[PDB]
RNA sequence: GGGAGAAGGUACGCUGUUGAUGGUGAUAGGUCUCCUUGAGCUUUCGACAGUCGCAGAUACCAGGCUGCUGCAACUG
RNA sequence: AAACUGAAGAGUUUGAUCAUGGCUCAGAUUGAACGCU
RNA sequence: GCAAGCGUUAAUCGGAAUUACUGGGCGUAAAGGGAGCGUAGGUGGCUCGAUAAGUCAGAUGUGAAAUCCCCGGGCUUAACCUGGGAACUGCAUCUGAUACUGUUGAGCUAGAGUAUGUGAGAGGAAGGUAGAAUUCCAGGUGUAGCGGUGAAAUGCGUAGAGAUCUGGAGGAAUACCGAUGGCGAAGGCAGCCUUCUGGCAUAAUACUGACACUGAGGCUCGAAAGCGUGGGUAGCAAACAGGAUUAGAUACCCUGGUAGUCCACGCCGUAAACGAUGUCUACUAGUCGUUGGGUCCGGACUUAGUGACGCAGCUAACGCAAUAAGUA
RNA sequence: GUUCACCACGGUGUGGUUGAUGACUGGGGUGAAGUCGUAACAAGGUAGCCGUAGGGGAACCUGCGGCUGGAUC
């Protein structure tokens, strides 16, 4: 079955964009709203809200962006997956594409960019290159 | 087979609540009465090599499941094999 | 070849063997000429070409 | 199933001490009876120590054993 | 202040092609041997 | 082109992404296990907590010296020597953080299951029976051919064949329906009927509450052929025999024909067991069929299969393309 | 000193593993202006191939089941 729901989220991005679908919608929760949350701050789509459903569940809809009619989010890639984590510390952090991507890290702090663990000094679960 | 009729009775008597039905207890209780009752079935026809396969699929089920009831709640396990002998 | 796949069993090359093992590594062994003879190559070229047979030092011939 | 007692090894007498054990059961305590204790007699196994001889299964008694191969399945 | 600098391919299967895939080569190294000097 | 050396051989790494961790592949180039169930193991939904093992950070101790690298200093330069650094990815012990993994308490329903109603089906096992047709046996009619081939011949027939009619015996398969139709995990499964029995599809409600996926070894099942024992034996037919064709013909064709094919119980465990495509998830233009449902108003929609096309994407190309060989 | 205990050498018997050799024998490969055929590639002149069984100087043939990686339809 599905085991890997982060790497379901970026899957789910990644098709919605190369089809060049207006928004990604999919069921909800706080890692992927983690995530979801630092593609906004970090320019990459164009909001995240979350819908509570009915039966405790909801719903994690995100607006995706396009430039000169190109996805905005060129590559999406998973590095930290379920058959093999992938752990950093602070100077070992992978760039993406010499700093112009990010790599999301999983920190103490949480789910943030590498240029800012760095800044923070802190490593974490280098879990996605988004370029 | 089993009946609707006794079908209902083996519920009725391993109920965790109000008409559940879909407890590991009773779901376990059914899928016994169910195997043994087949054992008639495949004593005239042991060359029945697909409605076995159907057989050990429910023995796999009572399996899980008792292995799930051992894990969640002990004395809800060595209670429910004691009554079905297993 | 998962990850799991690779702990398990792990990739193996496979050395190859010497293409000269009469002389067990060694640059240059010592013979005693058993039979010195001409010989014919093979199919594109045509020789008659010098060949000694050797009973080398290590064992060999 | 066997081959197989394959092959091939080690111990074995006597004396003293000592451990374990089966049987029978007198004397007692609670009627061709039952239960516990158990004297005496007896059984089968050990251990330790010493001792004599060339030799301890000491006499009589009591398999020799292997390798290849033909034949017939075998007991008869 | 610095220790943070690093990555080349070629020949050969075919009438020709692309791919696959082996073989071979150009580099560095040696407690070296041998040949000429 | 090197130069007091220069070549050759031996040897290691490289180039070789040619064992691919960084960093490869498996439709057809080598490569998906015949299929499944499942043990160890690997991995694993949501929410609120706890812990701090993994993870991260800090401190401390240690990580010998030499070597490597950096900044210098002495040999006339260099090799060499040398001072201080950096590094030695590590290990240990404390402290902190809690996003993720691990361990735990409680809870949830969206994955997986249960109860209840309908439905389709060559799903499996055991019995019974029906109708065509072939073969054989026995009679009636009848007379000179039948059969076979590209031609023939072997063969059958004047002891009466073949043809035709009427009876009887027996075995095997089930025309039409019949369908890129259906069912099954695969192998496979077609007359009709009864009995025992598996799974699936479908609307709604109720229930359990992650019970899940995959799976080394292991086990089970597993076409045909073949083997053992016991039955049966019509047709077909390995072997075998004969007639042809041919230079030959241990073949193709012809006439026969035994094992086998059939049944019961066991072995065997293999197939181009193929979609040459492991299983399970989620996502990604569309169009036209078809099978089993369901809900609406002859259409429309929605499901679970089964097909033909066709974008993006992928591919060496062929081609695949929601039943992926696309994206993970 | 004597004696007993432990013990090295050494001896005995019986197996296991493994190297070299061995009359003869099996397939594999290389080599020439060989002998016998023509099995495959075209529908290769009986489509080929897979499993299995029987047969045959030899490629191979035949039966049963399967596949298209079969042309002509």
């Amino acid at each position: 079955s599905m085991q890997d729901t982060v790497g379901d989220m970026l899957t789910r991005i990644r098709n919605a964009q190369m089809a060049n679908k207006v928004s990604v919608a999919m069921p909800s929760s706080k890692l992927r709203k983690s995530i979801a949350d630092l593609l906004v701050s970090e320019g990459y789509v164009a909001s995240a809200v979350v819908n509570a459903e009915e039966n405790n569940k909801a719903t994690l809809s995100i607006e995706l962006k396009y430039f000169e009619g190109k996805a905005v989010i060129e590559t999406i890639q998973r590095f930290s997956r379920p058959g093999l984590r992938q752990h950093r510390g602070k100077d070992a952090i992978p760039t993406v594409k010499q700093g112009m991507g990010v790599a999301i890290v999983s920190t103490s702090q949480g789910i943030m960019s590498d240029r800012a663990a760095r800044a923070a000094g802190i490593g974490g679960e280098v879990v996605a290159f988004v370029a | 087979m089993l009946t609707n009729s006794d079908r209902e009775q083996i519920i009725a008597q391993y109920q965790r609540g109000e008409n559940d039905t879909g407890s590991p207890e009773v779901q376990v209780a059914l899928l016994s009465a169910r195997i043994n009752d087949l054992q008639n079935h495949f004593k005239a026809h042991k060359a029945d090599h697909h409605s076995r396969r159907g057989l050990i699929r429910m023995v796999n089920t009572r399996r899980k499941l008792l292995d799930y009831l051992k894990g969640k709640d002990l004395g809800r396990y060595t209670t429910l094999i004691s009554q079905l002998g297993l | 070849a998962t990850t799991n796949q690779l702990i398990r069993k792990g990739r193996k090359t496979i050395k190859e063997k010497s293409k000269v093992p009469a002389l067990q590594a060694c640059p240059q062994r010592r013979g005693v000429c058993t039979r010195v003879y001409t010989t014919t190559p093979k199919k594109p070229n045509s020789a008659m070409r010098k060949v000694c047979r050797v009973r080398l030092t290590s064992g060999y011939e």
